[PDB]
This record gives C-alpha cells, structure tokens and sequence, in this order.
DNA sequence: TGGATCTGGCCTG
DNA sequence: CAGGCCAGATCCA
DNA sequence: TGGATCTGGCCTG
DNA sequence: CAGGCCAGATCCA
DNA sequence: GGCTGTATCACTGTG
DNA sequence: CACAGTGATGCAAAT
DNA sequence: CACAGTGATACAGCC
DNA sequence: ATTTGCATCACTGTG
C-alpha cells in the first residue's frame, strides 16, 4: 500500500498527468486486485497542505497595505483592476499567489531540510533565534505563445513570468551566524517556485506596472518585518532580504528607468558614455542604485537647473524614466555567454576576409563569409547555422578546437596567433563569473582575472582596431570592468543567473500543453499550481529514497 | 458630419485611450503618448499634423525653463485664456495618481517650429486627492478669472487598501473645488444638491457658470441623465457657489466635446450603457440664463464604428474630433488602431 | 504480480520514457519493499515479442525480388543507396521494415481479436480458409522539424512517414464473404502503424523515389501472393488488397504523373478542365487511373502522332512524368473540408463589401473586410484570425449560426436569405462524405446528394455569379461530381482519410523530443519502434480490463 | 586559368549534380533539370547563356516530330559530326536506368531562338545494359564512322536483386561496344587488356584511336591510374578492335574535359580519394601515335572550392568550364549553389 | 548651404 | 526575426 | 505593333 | 507563409 | 548461472 | 461526423 | 562551469 | 459516515 503522499510525489515528478495516472491507477487495481495507488481525490486532499494558504503565520509588526488573513491561495493578478469600458482596456489573464504566504508555504516544506541543516552543524534543534532567508526573485518575458479560443480579452501571444527561489538560509549563534542551508542546484528547475504567470508584452509598460505593482507593495511592506512560524513544534522567527538577479538586460533597462539596449550610457552598473568604455574598457566602478536612479527622475522631472535635453540628459544620465521595481545590479552569466560568443562569431566573421586590409566590403562578401564560415563550422564542430544563438552554440563555440577550425581559413599567421592568444584569455576569464562558488575552485582563475582582462582589453584595442575603436559591447564592458567588484560584493556569479529562470520557462510550456486545463480562464491557475507543485521539495525526496 | 479616415506615420503605436490634444493659435498638438518618452522625443509632446488625411507625429522641443512631464493618461484639461493650457491629475505609466498642475503655453514660434514651455503650479489649502476622468472649467465673475473642478475617479485610501484590491478604484466625493491659478490656493466647498460621485463627464464653461452633465458614477454602476448648472461670484469677501439641478439633461459618459459655432456646442460620442455605445449627437444651444440640448442628425458612422466596443477621443478645436476604433489584427502589429475623422 | 506485457504496456500507454518509468519503479521498490513493476531489461525481453522479425512466415509462391528471411527488424531506409563522393549526394536520414515482416506482426499482434470476431459470427475457431485483408497506406510530408547537431549529412528540417492500417479482414465461408475484423475508430492515432520514416522534404523527387521504391517493389511482389502464417496452433493464409488512399491532393499530383496543383486541369480523377468543370459543374465520371497514366506518360515521351507542346499536353490531359505509386482514386475528407471552409470564409469577406454592386476594389478594402470578418467572429463565437486554418476552424466556421453573426455586417436581405440557403446547403452535404458508414448513418441525407448538388451549383452559378463563372475549385468540382461514385465504390469516404496520419504525425513530434534518443543516426529507428508498440493492440488492450 | 564568379536568376534551384551541356553553332545549352518538366519548360532543355557574369536560364521548344525525352541524371555525352549530338543512358528522376538512345539537333533557328530535334533509336545486337557514368565517343576509320561505348555502374540484376540492397549498384563488365548510329547495330567485344570494371572515367577521341585514362572501379574500391588506348579500323568485312596499355597516365574519376585548341585537351576537376579532392589540372598533348600529359599551373582556387566536399561541371565547348560549389544555406533556399566560370586560355 | 529625411549599422532581446 | 538608438548619405528650399 | 517580361491572383499545401 | 500555373498590364525594338 | 543495478555515449531544450 | 486528452466539480453508488 | 533527461549496451555485484 | 467511480464543461493538437 502506497501513501498518498508518495503516490503525489510519483505522479508529479514522472510527469504523469491526471487522467493517465487515472487510467495506470484503475489498470494496475484491476489486474494486481489490491489497491496498490490511491485515488485522485485522495491526492488532491493530499495536495492541500502544500500549497501555500493552509498554514497559520502571523506578522510582527503587522505588514502594511495588506491583508492579515492566513487562507489565501490563488488570486486573481488583475488585482480588481477596473474593467469598464469607461477605463484603459485590458487584454491581460493573471493569477498569482500572496507573497508572504508562498514564502511561509516554501519554508514549511524545507522544513525538515532546515531541521537536518541545523543537527549537522552541531548546533541544537528547538533554537527559535532570527533565521535570515534570502531569497532571488527572477522574471522574464516570454514569446510564440499561441492563444486560445473562448471568451475573454483579446489577450497577447506572450507571456511574463515571475519566479523566487531560496538560496540561503543562516541563523545567529553567539557573534557569528551559520550557514544552515544551501541550494545544490541553484540553476536547476526543481527551485525557481513560480509566483505570478500573465499573459501581457513584456515591452507594455501599462500592463506591467499594473499587474506587477501589488508584488513591489508587499515585498516592500515585508522587507522590514518579522515572521513568526511554527515549525516543528517549537515557534520560530524569520527575517527576509531580497535580491532581484534573474533579470536581462532588456528588463533591467525597462524596470530601472534607463534608455533602450543602444543608447550611449551601455552599462546598468556605471554611468559611463560607450566612447569612454572604448578608451579605458578596464577601470570602472559600481555606481547606479534604484535610489539613485529616483532621485535622477526626480531631477528629470523638475529640472530645477533650467538645462536644455543634451544637458538634462547629461545630468540625469539617461534616467528619463521612474522606476519601479528595485534590482540589484549584476550580470547574467547566460545572457553574458550569449552575446560574448555572438560577438566572436562576428569577429570570426571579419577576420576570415581580413578586414583589416579591406576596409570597404560588400553585402554579397560578407554573405559569402556566413557561407564559408558556417560549412567550416559545421564540417568541424558540428554545429549547425543558426539564426538566434543560443547557450549550448556558445559552449560549444567557446573551446580551442573551433578557434583552430576558423584558423584553418585564415591564410595569414599572424590572426592566428592573435585568435588563439584572444581565445585562451576569454577562456580563462570565462570561469569566474559562471561557477556557482569560485573562491574554492577557481582561486588561481580568480586572481588572475584581473591581468587577464587588461590583455584582453589591451590586445582588442591593439589588433583589432577595426572592430573595437570607438564602440564596444557592453557585455565585453561588464566582463571586463565590473566582474571582480560583484564577486566581492555578493560571493559568486552564476549562481544568481537566470538558468533555473529559463529552465522554468521550458516547464511552463509542457505544463500548459499537458497538465492544465484547455481554458482560457482557468490554464494559469492550473498550470502555477502544478508548476509549485513541481518546485515542492516535499515530493522530491521521496523519489530520492532508494539512497537511504 | 462627415466622417473620413486619416492614414498613420510610424508612430501609430504610440496613441492609446485617454490622450488629449493641444491646440494654440490653429495648430494641433499630441500629448499622452505610450510608454515613457523614447530618445526620438524626450519631451512627449507631438505635433498632430494633418495633410491630405495623413497623420506625421513630429516632436516638439520644450523650453530651457520648462519642466518635463510624464505622459498623464486622463487628466483634466481646460484652455485658460497670453493663451495658455491647464492640465490636472492623470495617470503615469507606471500607474500612480498625480496631483500636480502643469501649465503649457507657446514660448517661442518659428517657421513651422514650436517651443513650448511647461510650468510647475503648487497648490495651498483644501488641495483636492490624486484622480482621474474629472473636469476642470475656468469662470469669469466680475473681472475675476478662477478655476472649478469636479470629482472623478481614485484609488482607495492608504488606510483601507489592500494588495488583493491595489488597482480597485473609488468615486472621489462631490465636494466642489475652486482653484486660483496666479495664487496657487483651492478652498472647498459642500453643495447639498450633489450627493453621489460623478466621473468621464462633460464640462460647459460659460461667463460665470458651469453647465456638468452625463456621466457614470461607480457607487451605483448608473449614469445618470443629469443636468447640473454651477454659478460662482467672487465679491471682495469669499466666493460663493450655488448649484441648480436643471431638466432635459442625457445620460452619457466619456463624451467628446468641441464648439462649432460661438455660444454653441455639441456633444459626440460615449457610453449608455456597460455594452450600449452612443450612437446619437445632442446639439446644446447655449443662451445668457437658459440652457437647451437638441438632436441632431446621426453622422454616417462605418460597420467597423458600428460594430465595435470602444472608442477614444479628444477635441481639435476647429470644430474636428480624432476618433479611434481599436483593430482585431494587434499580432500583425502596425494597424493596431483604425483611426477617424469627423467634421462638425 | 504486473507481469512484464502489462508493465510495457502502462509504461507505453501513458506516455512514459525509460527514465521516468525506471524512477517510478525505483520509488515503489523502495518504499513497499516488494517488486511490483518490472524490470526495464524484462520490458525489453517482451518488447522483442511483439517487434516485427519475430515470427515464423513462409509465402507460396515466394515474393520475387525480396528475401526470403523471417529475422529481420529495422532496417536502413536508403536501401544500400551508395553515398560515394563520385555521384548524386544524399542528405537524407531513413529507417524502415521489411513491409512482409511489419504485415505479419500486426496480424498476429490482433490474433485474439481475430480469434474472437470469427467465433461471435458463429464460425468455428480452427477454420483456416483464405483471408481477404484490406490495408490502407497513408503518406504525407511535415515540416518544421528541427535538425539536430553532430555528424553526418545535411539533413533538411522536414520530414516524410509512411504507414498503413489494417481495416477489415474477411474470411470466405460457404458461398458469401463474412466480416471478422472491425476497426472501431479508422481515424485514431492507435491503430495508424509507421513504416519509414525519412527526414527529408516531399518537393524533392529525386531521394523520395529512391527511398520508396523498395516499398512499392515487396507491394507489387506480395500483390500477386498468399502468406502462411501459423495463427493459433493452426496455419492459415492470407491473401491482401491494398488502397492508397490516405494521400492529399498536392502529393497525389506529385506522384502520380499530374503536374502541380493549379492548372487548367483540376481533378485526380477525370481529365475535366477548369473552364468545362465551372460550365457543367455536376455531371462527371471518374476516369484516371494509374495504368493509364503510365500508357498517357509513354505516349507524352514516345510523341507517337508528331504532335505539338500544345496539342500534345490536350491530348495526355496534363500528364508529363512517370507515376511511380498507385494511388486509389478518393477524396481526403479533412483537407477537402479545410479547403471548403477556407473559400467559404473568403466568401464572406468578399461578400461583407457588396463585391457584386462594386466590382472593383482595393488592397485596403479588401484588408478592411478582413479586419470586419475577424473581429465579428472573436466577438461572437470567440474564435481568433490563423494565418493557415485547420479542421476545427472549419468546423466551428461552418454552422448556421456563422451566416447568422456575418449577416450583421452585411445590410441586404438577399444575400442573407442566399448565404443561410448556401450554409444549410453544404450542412446536409457535409455528413455525407464526412461519415465513416453513411449507409447506415444518414440515408436521407445520402439520397438527396445529387438534388443538394444540383442545387448548389445553380445557387454559386446565379447568386455568386460575380466569381463562380470561368474557374471553380478542385474541392468544390470534387464535393459536387464525384462523391456518389466513390460512396459506391467503396462504401465510406471518411474512414479513408488522412486524420488518423495527422494524429501520427503529432505523435511522431511528440516522441521524437520526449522518448526518443537524441542523435541523428539512431533516432528514427527508436521512434519507429515506440510508435510500433504504441500501435499494437495487444499492449492496448491491457488497459481495459473492465469485463 | 582564370576563376570568375557567376550569379543565376531564378532557376537556380534546377541545377544538380550530373547535369550535361551541348554546344550548337556557338550557343551553349542546358538539360538534366531537377525534377521532371514543369509548365515552364515542358521540353526539359533550357538556354545556357551567361552575359555578364549573369546567367538566364530560358526555355528552348522542341519540333513537331520530336520526342519528350526524361531528364537524364548521368548519360554519356557524344558530339558527331548536321552538327548532331548524341546521349545514352543515364538516370531519371524517378531513380531507374534508361537503355534508350537519343540524338539532338538544332531542327530550325530564326532570331535568337532555336527549335530542337530529339530523336528516337532502337539499338539491335549486343544491346548495352542500362547503366550510367560511362563515355561515348566516335572514330573515323577508312571514311566510315563508328561510336565507341565502354563499361559504367547499373543496377544488380533481375534475378540477384533484392529490396534490402535494391539502390546497390555494381560496375559494368569491361566489355567494348561498337554502336552504328546510321543503322543503330552494335557489335560486343572482349578485351583481354581490360579485366576490371571502370567508372566515371574522361575519354579523349582522335582519327581511329579512343583515348580513356582514369575512373573509379567498384569492386576493389580504387582509382588506378592507368591509361588505355583504343584503336579500331573499319574494313570491308568484320570490325578489329585492339587495346594497347600506354604509361603515364593519371588517377583521377568524375573529371570534365574541355576543347582547349586543335590537337590540344585538359582534364580539370575530380577525386583521388574518397576524402582527397583534385586540386590540379593535367594538359593532353595529342599526336598521331603519341600520348603526352602535362601539369601546368594550378588555378587561383578560393577558399569555398578548397575546403568544400565536392563539385559538378560540364564543358561549354568554347574553352570554357562551368563548375559548382555547394552551400550550407538550403533552409534559406535560393543560393543552394554556389556556381563558378573557368577559362582554359 | 544648413537643418530635414531616410537608411544602414549595431545593441540587446 | 522585432525594437530602439546612432552615425551617415541625400536633398531641398 | 506583336510577342517578351514582370506581376498580381488563385489553387493546393 | 512557400511553390506552381495562369490571365493581365507594360514595353521595346 | 542468472537477475539486477549503474556508468557511458553523443546529443536536446528553455533560453 | 477525429479522437484522445485536460483537470476541477458534482452526484450516485459501494463499504 | 545548467541540469534533468534518453534509450541501448556492456560490465560489475550479489545470491 | 465516509470512499470511490463516472459524467460534464469548454477547450487543445496534428493537420
Ligand atoms: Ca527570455
Ligand atoms: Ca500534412
Ligand atoms: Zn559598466
Ligand atoms: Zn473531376
């Protein structure tokens, strides 16, 4: 006899829908005889402790702006915004869960993880003092969704999703604080729980703020509180800190009130023009903040110097908009990856016409080079041409043997050495920001990055004057400039990225086209729902038990 | 009443319900565009130029003394009359009430170039809340120029709102505001004749009265066919406002208004009821003491016009109204609106 | 218990992958000690059962060309198609069977059914008189099917299967022909068993030849051939007929000798042309055949009479290439109804603007009509515009509550009263082709076929006149000439259509990314072999032990 | 051996690999289309006209008492000498050889436009089986004239072949054949000098002499370079055929020849190994009995032909050689080959 | 002859 | 393949 | 002024 | 949205 | 001897 | 008249 | 250095 | 006084 717990935990973990779990179950009762699975309705009464609305919490002091009821589940995302035709039109469906209570409802299920984190660091059990949790909060738009038919709004063909994760958890002991929990997986998919699903452009600022707004309200109101949580027979307290990572460049630019990707002003870290990233490409520093960047709005907004547009936007540093959602400022290692083996596809690119000598060329030679280029490519590594690039293209792309592959259509020597020289560099810089932890792998690595990205910066300067004079990316600005201070400020880079974010995403579809209803009024309550299920670290160790 | 569609530039993405435009000495202006101003118009102001039934969005410079506004979604607009252009309330992209004044004027004009200059106005005193879909009229009493302003629509207080309820929205209360514009004051008042709260209605400015009517108020889910006339004095001691309920009024919300002749003005387009669409055009006769709307003849409107849900608007001036119907096609991109034209 | 056959046949029908059934059964020793599922290498020792080049078959006389083994599973599609550098390339990726070996397992996968649909006739169980099997082969093209990385040819991104379903199987008895197998569902994706699978694009002729042509040779060899096979402790035999019918228009024309699909001559089964088939409209017989393309071919390549291009191509009535598959000459329902529904919903774009008052318009009017038709159907049937429309578009389209939300677009009365006339018109046409047994499903509406025809072209002929003189469609001059021929033909026209290749098709997409390995070499062998056990009756039925 | 790129309208996607190109009077022409004749082009033949590094591929109508013939995938080209010209076997798009025989001719020409002649033969006798890759060449012995015909690849026979293997293909017997096209007779003969089979081999003709040197041979999977020379005389009674084993000779398969000058040919193009590709060009210095091959400079390839897989060409006839390149584009479409024009002084 | 007006290039997606 | 920003070639009163 | 040459429309996908 | 055929508007020697 | 378990191989997919 | 899902809800039947 | 598959094959382990 | 089974609702997906 199974438990319904376990039968649960096969049933979501398997990717097994309702109805063929339904048909396995009647199957497997009918010819075995005994009752070996148990019930659908026997595993929805078994699902409802989980999810998040069932156990009791209470707030001190009481959060501001929001209800202190303990009960709420799924919600509506519109937030009772109006709907008449007097009003803006909305086109959006979202559904969304209370944040505090998914946040009460993610410790209750790691729980016993917390339990087992204490007895192994040979601290006691029952201790009740201010457990610290912090949590990464990750969103992205999504795109190629294709509507429903039914009745509803004239909803759009892409979908915004926004997704936390639990990172790490420490409690105070004496002077110090210990560290009581930790992700292995922080990219994984089993840890990004799903908090908030709609269907609105990620580009429709209206929509955004509207359906995004009561989650800056409560995060904000919780960001200085206390959570009081009974846990394992004994009450005890939680306190929160927030870090928003998970955002691309094209959310961080939108969100943070900054200009569009092009723009003069590149990074989102430093207020430094792309002509000055050109010139010096090494020394930077950290200065762009969500506070800094209110009152520049605020500036902005008054302009109480009386300065024309060149001299306001000078002065605010291209802060023309106000923003409202507060991210911390880092990089995303994948998007990172992306755009860096992007740009030295390009520079493959030129570098097999010998642009150098040739500073005039045409649309049909540069054809050619794509053509010549991709045969080579895939002819050695195997890849085939693609039209948008994506992670695993950069992996693979990002190794000696296809720097020797391109080499091997370069008639000069010289490009050569200086692609292979240029190659080792980037592949030495690239462990750094992309292992989950390196002061302990990578101390070596670590130290010599910052020598490392001045060859770098000083032999594209040098050699390839064609490509990087007067405008560089500003991918290669971050990497180059910034990476050494956000290891210091945080701990690690990667570990914060958006793959667990992406990966989630993956989830979304499987679990809109298998395990949701067809409905356009129903398919995102169903789907967050499965996908926390899913993301419950309750029903996964039990397909873990065959280790005990 | 003729109807003709005007063809769209680049920049057809950028009108949304709720724009309003900006007229001075015959020309047309944009304002309430889509999302924050881009670097092709840091201002967010256009010029709304018509030729051959063609629409060009061009930007308009601001002044070196201006100040630069965000792109306010339903604020409430009147034309003070040294012509200058009084704005109040609206919505941000970011979806926050303002309850700021920005006063807009022409500083300097060049060949087909206009530089406009944007001035920030505080108010003292029983400053009305942040709010939306209201009205706002200027009166001239005895060689005294003051401005009036009418409820409209806002969000719950700071004490009662909750996250699951953030975007639900309140009537504002009937309390009738006077705001003086070169001294920056607002006093109050309570006019026993207005009880319910009233929101997307039209405002009729006179000498010294102001003539409410239509409107949809929220406590109810009504709109009542209600006709208020509103009549100010200013002595040398504090003003007075007294209200008459008047018959003969209609029932319509989010209506247009644009003045044909003088002492004459009619009304286009609105809402009956949640589904109902205003399909008929109440020509109102204008007098010294006597008010009178009439029914006039009903434009040819298209099938798209006619079987549609929505549609938004503002007034030219030149007695023009710029009517939109939204498009079914919106993944196609582009054609996202279907935009009119109608001659009065 | 859950003896290995049950085991495979849950862990099939519940679209579960190795993994994931290797997790579950993991977890359930685990946690209830006891071994409830079986093991992954006991699956496989059952999965070779049921795989065809099992069995033990002897055919008399023996099949020329082919081999004469009764061991031989997956094999390359090529069909020892030389790759050297010295002649024409191949980019293509193939896997299929033995057709013999595939035909005998399916066979013996329904041996209980047959078993049990012979004894319910009231026949014995030991009879072994000569079987009469009808298969009905379905081919058709995909696309956009990603091409994965690593070695081997530039594979193009689309894709071509070929499979076939056992419909009926009749045993001879005394002096009549008795029914013994029943499909239920001839349109389902269970039933629809794979053959060759080749990644490659159906435009091209060149590879898709070579790559059929093993086939059609052991069709033709086995057409003239009887099989013994050892049924139930006792040998019988089996003779086959074969029907080719699950094809659309556009790969029937590539095929056999007609060329393109738009032309002067419009139908597959007669040689009418446009102008002639809009002028009549209802009068018809079916004519082609595949015999005589080949003998219209030889005559267009022989030029025997020393005629002109012109004359020449009047004369072998649009054939100019060597037909290389016997197509049965049919209708495909589904698509003859995508195309019906597609013309009709432009009909009512066209008809929104009063085109017969004005005949001239522009681009922008016309997407001004579009505009007005999509938004009226989101409003009140909430539909949304596609780009290419599919069958249940057409289905929820064609209903008279659709010429009830357009006419409020349209002001006059005339075209109401002719558009309700025309929707009720093809709805008592629709059933008629679109069931599987309309003689005993819908004879009123299969006996007034010809009167609703006939009524139907006066009414696009009058009525529409503003486009209907001078050209009509292929679908439109096959709904209105051929169809009671092919109804007596062969009895049904649904059960004959394409719908059960379209689930195969979704199928094949989903195995080939959820149960399939990831490499180009040894991927189409693994989802030829999980859609061959999904396909077999003998793991279906272990889930509906309900008696 | 200058190398000069050459675009293509919009009948690009209707050139493949095995494709044959004649020359009549001057006018180069196109056959052996992909896939078979379209409305476009129901004849199958196509105008081969480059202008300007531009090609356009226009259609040629056929006479009235011409037959249709199927575009043939790998035939073996022959130029008699009433300019005829002369096509046996080859492969059709439906993928079975053909053992038919077709001549060409222009029937009547105005005005920048030409009408074909193809007519049809039976060939009686010691009938070649259906295959491809071979030549067919012409002599002229004691003022009568005679074609040659030498062993290629086909199919396995009728009675050992089966649908597993049914594309394999095995090389021809190294039998010679005689074909009289003025009586469509031929005449076997075995030749103790050749033993092995040979395929996608170049042959060079003279007076009475037939000279083939390279191929590739099936059976051992080898490239030989060997070199045969083939002397045929036509007396009043039975014809006499004898080969002669001459040195020096190249390795190479799937070459293209060219008419360069009088007496003077040169071999561009081919393989020498599966993954070896010829990167050199071999010049023949006829004679009346002697036989001399030079290597002269190689052309100024580029890098797409140097670090491609393969090539395809024909002869222009005009000293001039057209050969293409593939391209890895194919989803896109449209530049799915990459062509190329080669002048031989 | 000096601002408008397209227009290609480049940056992130 | 879209969307936005910027340097560059026309260009017209 | 009578065939070349694009070009939009229509058929199946 | 891609391919193929056909009737129609230019158009050029 | 025979059943069961686990590493290995070149890949995918959301970006 | 394609057919097998898709899951929450509700009522009838079984223990 | 994203991570959980994905299925066949072959060798190690245990009774 | 529970637990279990089956119909119902408007949809999808390969076309
Ligand atoms: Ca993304
Ligand atoms: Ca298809
Ligand atoms: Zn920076
Ligand atoms: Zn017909």
């Amino acid at each position: 006899g199974l438990q319904p717990a376990v039968c649960l935990a096969i049933r979501v973990n398997t990717f097994l829908s309702c109805s063929q779990y339904h048909k396995m179950y009647r199957t497997v009762k009918a010819i075995t005889g005994r009752q070996i699975f148990q019930p659908l309705h026997a595993l929805r009464n078994a699902e409802k402790v989980l999810l998040p609305g069932y156990h009791p919490f209470e707030w001190q002091p009481p959060l501001k702006n929001v209800s202190s009821r303990t009960d709420v589940g799924i919600i509506d995302g519109l937030s009772g915004l109006a709907s008449s035709v007097d009003e803006y039109p909305v086109d959006t469906i979202a559904k969304r869960f209370r944040y505090d209570s998914a946040l009460v409802s993610a410790l209750m299920d790691m729980e016993e993880d917390i339990l087992e984190g204490m007895r192994s660091q040979d601290l006691d059990d029952y201790l009740n003092g201010p457990f610290t949790v912090v949590v990464k909060e990750s969103c992205d738009g999504m795109g190629d969704v294709s509507e429903k038919h039914g009745s509803g709004p004239a909803v759009p063909e892409k979908a915004v999703r926004f997704s936390f994760t639990v990172m790490r958890i420490t409690i105070e002991h004496g002077s110090q604080n210990v560290k009581v929990f930790e992700e292995p997986k922080p990219n994984s998919e089993l840890c990004c729980k799903p908090l908030c699903l709609m269907l609105a452009d990620e580009s429709d600022h209206e929509t955004l703020t509207a359906i995004l707004s009561p989650l800056i309200a409560e995060r904000e109101a919780m960001k200085s509180s206390e959570l009081t949580l009974e846990m394992g027979g004994i009450p005890r307290t939680f306190k929160f800190i927030f870090r928003g990572t998970g955002y691309d460049e094209k959310l961080v630019r939108e969100v943070e009130g900054l200009e569009a990707s092009g723009s003069v002003y590149i990074c989102t870290l430093c207020d430094t023009t792309r002509l000055e990233a050109s010139q010096n490409l090494v020394f930077h520093s950290i200065t762009r903040s969500h506070a800094e960047n209110l009152q520049r709005y605020e500036v902005w907004r008054s302009n109480p110097y009386h300065e024309s547009v060149e001299e306001l936007r000078d002065r605010v540093k291209g802060v023309s908009a106000k923003p409202f959602i507060e991210t911390v400022p880092s990089i995303d290692a994948l998007h990172c990856d992306i755009g860096n083996a992007a740009e030295f596809y390009k520079i493959f690119q030129l570098e097999i016409g010998e642009v150098y000598k040739h500073p005039n060329a045409s649309k049909e030679e540069r054809k050619r080079w794509q053509a010549t280029l991709d045969k080579h490519l895939r002819k050695r590594m195997n890849l085939k041409p693609i039209m948008r690039m994506n992670g695993n293209f950069a992996r693979k792309l990002m190794t000696q043997e296809t720097v020797d592959a391109v080499c091997e259509l370069i008639p000069s020597e010289e490009r050569h050495e200086a692609l292979r020289e240029l190659m080792d560099l980037y592949l030495k810089m690239k462990p750094v920001w992309r292992s989950s932890c390196p002061a302990k792998e990578c101390p070596e690595s670590l130290c010599q990055y910052s020598f490392n990205s001045q060859r770098f910066a000083e032999l594209l300067s040098t050699k390839f004057k064609y490509r990087y004079e007067g405008k560089i990316t500003n991918y290669f600005h971050k990497t180059l400039a910034h990476v050494p201070e956000i290891i210091e400020r945080d701990g690690s880079i990667g570990a914060w990225a958006s793959e667990g974010n992406e990966s989630g995403n993956k989830l979304f579809r499987r679990f809109r086209k298998m395990n949701a209803r067809q409905s356009k009024c129903y398919e995102m309550e169903d789907v967050l729902k499965h996908h926390w299920l899913y993301t419950s670290k309750y029903l996964q160790k039990f397909m873990n038990a065959h280790n005990a | 009443m003729s109807l003709q569609m005007v063809t769209v530039g680049h920049n057809i993405a950028l009108i949304q319900p709720g724009f309003s435009l900006m007229n001075f000495d015959g020309q047309v202006f944009f304002f309430g565009q889509k999302g924050w101003p881009k670097r092709s118009c840091p201002t967010g102001v256009f010029h709304f130029d018509i030729k051959q039934n063609h629409l060009k969005l061009k930007p308009a410079i601001f002044s070196k003394d201006s100040c630069y506004l965000p792109p306010l979604r339903y604020p409430a607009t009147c034309s003070y009359k040294k012509h200058q252009y009084i704005i109040h309330g609206g919505k941000t992209p970011n979806n926050e009430l303002s309850d700021k004044i920005y006063i807009m004027s022409v500083a300097c004009k060049n060949n087909k170039k206009v530089t406009f200059r944007c001035t920030e106005k505080d108010l003292v005193g029983d400053v009305p809340e942040p709010r939306y879909g209201h009205s706002i009229d200027v009166v001239y009493s005895r060689g005294k120029s003051m401005g009036v302003l009418f409820g409209g629509r806002s969000y719950m207080p700071s004490t009662q709102r909750t996250t699951e309820k953030w975007n639900s929205v309140a009537d504002c209360l009937p309390h009738v505001f006077l705001i003086d514009f070169e001294f920056g004051c607002a006093t109050s008042y309570i006019l026993p004749e207005l009880q319910d709260g009233l929101s997307f209605h039209v405002s009729i400015a006179r000498n010294d009265t102001v003539y409410i009517l239509g409107g949809h108020s929220l406590a109810s889910n009504i709109r009542p066919a209600n006709l208020y006339r509103i009549r100010v004095d200013l002595p040398l001691g504090t003003p007075a406002v007294n209200c008459t309920v008047l018959p003969g009024g209609i029932s319509v919300s989010s209506a247009i208004l644009t003045q044909t002749n003088n002492d004459e003005f009619v009304i286009v387009g609105g809402y009956q009821l949640e589904n109902q669409k205003r399909m008929v055009c109440s020509l109102v006769s204008l007098g010294d003491n006597t008010i009178e709307i009439s029914e006039m003849e009903t434009p040819d409107w298209t099938s798209d016009i006619k079987h549609s849900k929505i549609w938004f608007g503002s007034n030219m001036g030149n007695g023009t109204i710029f009517l939109g119907i939204p498009g079914d096609n919106k993944q196609a991109m582009s054609e996202a609106f279907y935009f009119y034209t109608l001659r009065c």
